[PDB]
């Protein structure tokens, strides 16, 4: 029926069981935490569930986009308060949206190296503020730099004649190095597949619904409850909001205004979460004892051009993948995706789906297949949960082999766009 | 010399404290000597310029010897003797013509305190078991080789008396920027010897660089205390504002005092009667006022409280086969959280269970909480705080029960209930995992009689609040096993616990001896007396609350869950008061928490400034008359204590109480019997052993209950006999 | 020799730009703005094609936040592809370390097989308002929705310097030194070797990684700043830094704040000579370890130096060249004594003999961080490019490099020169 198996002289690796905070609406309720604190929190629900000794864990590697910078090293700081020994060495890596997966495949290279055995990888994103000053900040520190005795306040004349045509200065972010909104490249990459509002509002339905449904049914596996010092304790996600698709269409638009087919409804939304998971190679993993969860097989990395197409990460990574491991479409019968937009994937799967696109860009034969909607997302995705940069990485591959054990099925595809104009897909290969 | 040794390296000398048995270097005789000889040796000799005196022993720098404190204690003046001998070494040492600097590495308290406090310059190690104080006072004593004067007059006098009044130990830095050392030095990690001994060098070889510098007269480099401290320090200077210190000061103590201990006031007078007149004038003084105090009755009562002390801070059993190493706490309540805490902190992996996650928060707030104050008073870093807070892995379920080696039940003083989760835990927990519970009514037999294995059944009466009391009373059936008891001790000792052991009883040591008390209570109540005169009349005695105020914060309720299930089990010496104006309170709706006179103003809980607007009404309707001989206001007192006392010697006779040392501990550091008195075992003692039968004797016939003497009560005021000694 | 089944790896050439003391002429740039330059050095220099770049990588410690990715946004701005993709990674000090490492890792793994790795560090802080900036993150009821909080607030200021375990770099130094008995004298000594060796390198020009770089502001630069070599009698009349007074540590025998960034491009040996390149070295077996930071952070080379000397089957006798990382000069001059001591072996390290101290003589031979700079997360790639460099010029075939890092860690690598 489908071509399955996995390489040979080079040693298999499976993730034994994986994690996750609940993902909650960013100022709701981690509100007044720090980004490591959400970490220490994923580590420590993966390191009770997984009952995994403190010793074997060779290394650990998270991912994360905005920095704390008092934990530089987020993950090496979150790794000591949860328990994980002084020995287990960790390094921080950021490769936005996608900065969950890097942390597996970064650890997942140090396996079939031989350099280690078991690993934890993971991620965390705390959507709290970093915003600064500049000139304050600048007139700031050469007012430390110590002189003869008291005699550095001539340093501040030079200073008071500073501040005269504008007062200070004070940026953040929010656009992108090369100008432009996340959400705003969405609104013109759906309207470039043309994908209608009505479309979106669509999918953006099924995904909170969905999600919804899971939950309830208690599909979700893959978080851990949380105990806030501030809030009485969390389980459940706060994205799950279906609202009726007569509602989603009586919204104004977010980032295209007046003319837009982006809506807050139907994108996803700022929001704070860590996620872990034990990873190790096979060998160890029944050695240990485990009964792992699935095999970690292969995965490409990709690139886009972020002016005009930086959300089409799947789409040129699909592919690469798909065929280096050497199945198609059909091979796969579950797909766990990133929900970036609602216009995002619908336009996404508008690009594999034709040959044009295909045969001028990606540079290939004909088109990449529109993956079956039915095996997609199955149990909501980011745009229902949650995505917070570098940590949705993992939420993803966790809840694509939990989906090939409850709904059955061998092989899945999970697959990323990214800022910075990048992508990631993996085959995730279900474990006996 | 077998406690000081000696050694010299260029112009400097090097003397080395370490006592013989090394353990801990306390001021003996003998080592007074040895220093006093090594001294003149380095003094004389031209060959030595300057010098430093430094500890060997790890453990710590001085401690001064209580050995032959109330050992060589002869007449009132062998004392006060004594403490000029010392004070006379020390100003050798302040008056010295060679510099001489104090490296001060672990524990510097009392005695060792005044040396260093008279060297040249005092340089401590950044540690946490270097701390540096002036306990004199918790032993009734004071201060008495110079510290009433050194410390006002380099420390500001109100820190200076806080500091010898209090006892309290100060911490390294806090000692450092407090002016009362001169310069501070971190311990340093791991090298080619060991850390604590690579550390010792390192102050050594730093200690000698500030001596030999002082030597030289290079030390012009001070610091500055700032705008406060300059103008508060100058305020200092007028005699006056003293005036107005020792006033609110010996108001303060005298009044959180209740008046009964010496020691605290007698130190107030000592600083300011040295400060005020000639250095002269206060040395002799408090020379003479120190003995003056070692003989006072309090004092000796407080060596006995502190020895006992020092006991129960060691494991009876000696070392367990299994140590602990993972713990699960049984119900998330409020001493649940509180026994969780005080064993995740120190390291222990521990597991707190509780049924609906509400109730599995609250508690895991508290234990959050109470790491995060230990935070604010900077005796725990942020990270360390959140770190700990992992060790806390808590749950409804059972889960991880299967790797417990011991369990501590904390749920209601519901026999069924305490049954239900013996039964449910046992059966899922290994064989050597142990079994208590934290009870105080009911027996740990009764609950260990489900028990699968009863050997494993040992019971751990904790105190609370548990987060910061300190008293466990580990109770002990006659199944129960030894090893099992020797965890449970170790276990306790580990959360930082003071511990008594007792044999299984219906109503144990502590509880029962309570609930007599508890009855006459009422009855006095009942007697026309009110809270407030009640409450006065104990304070006032020695207590550390109210006997009234006692009960209205206790429990209301709780009240009666014990007086009548152990009123039930006795009733016969126990019979007190009417229980009914008791039941009166909880039917007709009074509890503790509102309605009752000990409550609090708006949703915070707040003030004080009244009492109860109704509970006058009800009283009044049942209540009986005074008695003639037994009405007074120092008989009303004597009426609870007695009662109490005889009880708790009763204890010892029925073999319940394996000691009376154990005996006053616990009464002392759990009933919140009045430490004056040394502890019920004590009073007997001091008190007499007589007179204070002849005082039961007259609360027996004369108030026609047969609250009499038991034996061995009775059978020390037969004879000249004392427990303790 | 080296391993057989496993494919080779070698660096065909490596780059960094020149090492600057903080503030002084990168004061104006953004971190991502020396990541382009190493990147442009490189890419000139080593003349690859933009086309075959399979993947990027750069570590880096103190983030622009405007610049998440470091490495993915001064990748597109040097020339390479909009294909090759890129992530940033940060480990501390041997960020960069983990950038090659991260990199070998996917050749190896046969994921590509010519990767761009290196990093980047610009030392010039970016401190904020943990809460000036949020009642700040609020963007007739409306004007009242600030009362609300101008019902009070006082805000102020932020962090960075110490450890989120508490303690200082530099202070860990002076105790770390005290530790293992590390004299002042000793420790400005090394420290003056360093400086003058560097300078001496310097001159030599043996200091090739070093391309030139024409910032906008400044004229343009070539050399390094923290070549200041002064006399014993001098750096003895300092006073400490970290500990004072009785301090060991002082200004003059630490490294300093450092503007800098470095690339390098590594490939499969199978490609760099279908390529037609002359590689410069091997790069052979690595491993990373872990302290406890509290009190024994610094001593990353002392437990790594084994674990991978070992790993690879060599001694301190096969290895004929070291390059370590000089964050203090009381930092080695300890880890030395360390790493030469069989009671520190038998009780910490859990070993049967001591590591074995690396012969003085063949010991940061063209300087090392205290001289030339640490720029964190950059200084990683200096080393293994100026071990090779050492092999070859010098002559040899083994060369080990090594790191302390904060977050109480440590790198090892074994590098094995090219014919």
């Amino acid at each position: 029926t489908k071509k399955t198996l996995a390489k040979p002289n080079i040693r298999n690796v499976v993730v034994v069981d994986g994690v996750r905070t609940p993902f909650l609406l960013s100022g709701t309720s981690y509100k007044d935490l720090m980004p490591h604190d959400l970490a220490r929190a994923a580590l420590t629900g993966l390191l009770h569930r997984t009952s995994v000794p403190k010793e074997v864990v060779d290394y650990i590697i998270f991912g994360t986009v905005i920095q704390e910078v008092k934990t530089s090293n987020v993950a090496r700081e979150a790794a000591l308060g949860a328990g994980f020994s002084d020995k287990t060495p960790a390094h921080t890596v950021t490769m936005a949206c996608i900065s969950a997966n890097q942390a597996m495949t970064t650890g997942v290279g140090l396996i079939a190296s031989g350099q280690c055995d078991v690993i934890v990888a993971g991620g965390v994103e705390l959507m709290s503020d970093v915003p600064i000053r500049h000139s304050r900040k600048m007139r700031k520190l050469m007012l430390d730099l110590n002189k003869a005795k008291s005699m550095g306040q001539r340093l501040s004349l030079i200073s008071k004649f500073r501040f005269n045509f504008l007062a200070p200065e004070l940026p953040a972010v929010s656009e992108f190095s090369t100008s432009e909104t996340m959400g705003h490249s969405a609104d013109r990459l759906a309207a470039a597949f043309a994908v209608s509002r009505l479309e979106q509002d669509e999918y953006a339905l099924r995904s909170h619904s969905l999600a919804k449904k899971a939950q309830d049914e208690g599909l979700l596996s893959d978080v851990v409850p949380f105990k806030v010092p501030g809030k009485d304790t969390v389980t459940k996600d706060n994205g799950i909001r279906p609202s009726s698709l007569e509602q989603m269409a009586k919204l104004k638009p977010a980032f295209i205004k007046p003319y837009g087919t982006v809506t807050a409804a139907n994108s996803s939304f700022l929001t704070d979460g860590a996620s872990a998971m034990l990873i190790m190679a096979e060998e160890k993993a029944l050695a240990m004892g485990y009964k792992p969860k699935a095999y970690l097989r292969d995965f490409m990395y990709v690139s886009q051009d972020p002016k005009d197409q930086l959300l089409l990460g799947p789409t040129y990574a699909t592919p690469k993948v798909l065929e280096k491991a050497g199945l198609t479409m059909n091979d796969i019968d579950a797909f766990e995706f990133h929900e970036a937009f609602s216009g995002q994937i619908l336009a996404n799967f508008k690009a594999m789906d034709s040959d044009w696109f295909a045969e001028n860009y990606m540079g290939r034969k004909t088109k990449v297949g529109l993956p079956p909607l039915e095996k997609f997302n199955n149990w909501g995705g980011s745009l229902s949960l949650g995505h917070p940069f570098g940590a949705t990485g993992c939420r993803l591959v966790m809840a694509a082999a939990n989906r090939l054990r409850k709904e059955g099925g061998q092989y899945g595809l999970v697959a990323a766009c990214a800022a910075g104009g990048q992508g990631h897909a993996m085959i995730v290969e279900a474990y006996p | 010399r077998t406690h000081i040794n000696y050694g010299v390296k260029g112009d400097v000398a090097v003397v080395r404290i370490n006592s013989p048995n090394s353990k801990v270097n306390t001021l003996s005789k003998e080592l007074h000597s040895e220093f006093s000889e090594v001294m003149n040796e380095i003094w004389a000799s031209d060959q030595i310029r300057s010098a430093v005196l430094i500890s060997s022993k790890p453990g710590c720098f001085i401690a001064g010897a209580d050995i032959n404190m109330l050992a060589a204690c002869k007449t009132l003046q062998e004392v006060t003797q004594l403490s000029q001998e010392a004070q006379r070494i020390v100003e050798k040492l302040e008056k010295s013509t060679k510099p001489i600097v104090a490296a001060i590495n672990g524990s510097c308290l009392g005695g060792g305190l005044e040396v260093a406090i008279s060297c040249q310059y005092r340089i401590a190690t950044k540690d946490r078991k270097t701390v540096l104080g002036t306990p004199e006072v918790l032993l009734g004593a004071l201060p008495g080789a110079g510290g009433t004067q050194r410390l006002p007059k380099m420390v500001g006098v109100p820190a200076a008396l806080d500091m010898m009044l209090t006892g309290r130990s100060i911490r390294a830095d806090r000692a450092k920027k407090m002016g009362l050392v001169d310069q501070l030095v971190e311990p340093l990690g791991p090298g080619l010897k060991p850390p604590e001994e690579r550390t010792i060098e390192y102050l050594e070889e730093v200690a000698i660089t500030f001596a030999k510098g002082l030597a030289d007269k290079k030390i012009s480099p001070k610091r500055d205390k700032g705008l406060v401290e300059k103008l508060t320090a100058y305020a200092m200077t007028i005699p006056f504002v003293r005036q107005q210190v020792y006033k609110k000061v010996e108001e303060k103590v005298r009044k959180q005092t209740k008046g009964l201990y010496p020691a605290p006031l007698k130190i107030i007078d000592v600083v300011k009667t040295g400060i005020e007149q000639g250095s002269d004038a206060g040395y002799l003084c408090e020379s003479q006022k120190f003995g003056e105090l070692v003989m006072t009755k309090e004092s000796k009562a407080l060596m006995g409280l502190y020895h006992g002390q020092v006991l129960c801070k060691k494991n009876k059993f000696g070392a367990p086969q299994k140590d602990v190493k993972h713990l699960a706490i049984l119900g998330a309540g409020l001493m649940g959280a509180g026994i969780a805490q005080v064993s995740v902190d120190k390291g222990l992996k521990t597991i707190l269970k509780d049924a609906t996650l509400t109730a599995l928060d609250r508690g895991q707030q508290q234990v959050f909480k109470g790491l995060n104050d230990k935070v604010k008073k900077k005796a725990l870093t942020s990270f360390e705080r959140d770190s700990i807070f992992s060790n806390l892995t808590g749950q409804l379920d059972y889960q991880g029960f299967e790797k417990a080696d011991m369990v501590i039940e904390a749920v209601f003083e519901d026999l069924s209930l305490k049954h239900r989760v013996l039964k449910e835990v046992e059966a899922v927990i290994p064989d050597h995992c142990i079994f208590a519970s934290n009870t105080s009514a009911l027996p740990i037999s009764e609950i260990a009689a489900v028990s699968k294995r009863p050997e494993k059944v040992i019971g751990m009466h904790y105190f609370s609040p548990v987060d910061k009391m300190q008293l466990l009373e580990i109770i002990t059936t006659e199944k129960t096993s030894k090893d099992t008891s020797a965890s449970a001790v170790a276990v306790g000792l580990k959360q930082g616990k003071v511990i008594i052991v007792v044999k299984d009883g219906p109503g144990f040591y502590t509880t029962r001896c309570l609930a007599p008390m508890m009855s006459e209570v009422i009855r006095i109540l009942q007697e026309g007396v009110d809270p407030k005169k009640l409450d006065s009349l104990t304070t006032s005695f020695g207590f550390p609350v109210g006997a009234a105020t006692l009960v209205d914060e206790v429990g209301v309720d709780v009240a009666k869950h014990v007086a009548e299930d152990l009123g039930k089990v006795f009733g016969e010496r126990f019979g007190g008061g009417n229980p009914e104006l008791l039941t009166q309170m909880v039917s007709k709706g009074f509890l503790g928490r509102k309605s009752g006179k000990g409550f609090y103003i708006y949703q915070e809980g707040v003030k004080r400034k009244d009492l109860n607007s109704d509970m006058d009404s009800i009283l009044a309707s049942l209540k009986l008359p005074p008695k003639s001989e037994v009405s007074s206001d120092e008989d009303i007192q004597f009426r609870l204590v007695t009662r109490f006392v005889n009880e708790a010697v009763m204890c010892l006779q029925e073999g319940i109480l394996a000691t009376p040392a154990e005996g006053d501990i616990g009464a002392v550091f759990g009933l919140g019997f009045p430490p004056c008195l040394g502890g019920p075992f004590r009073f007997v003692d001091l008190y007499g052993a007589q007179k204070i039968v002849d005082r039961l004797k007259k609360y027996e016939a004369a108030y026609g209950k047969q609250f009499t003497p038991c034996q061995l009560l009775a059978d020390h005021a037969n004879s000249p006999n004392k427990k303790f000694y």
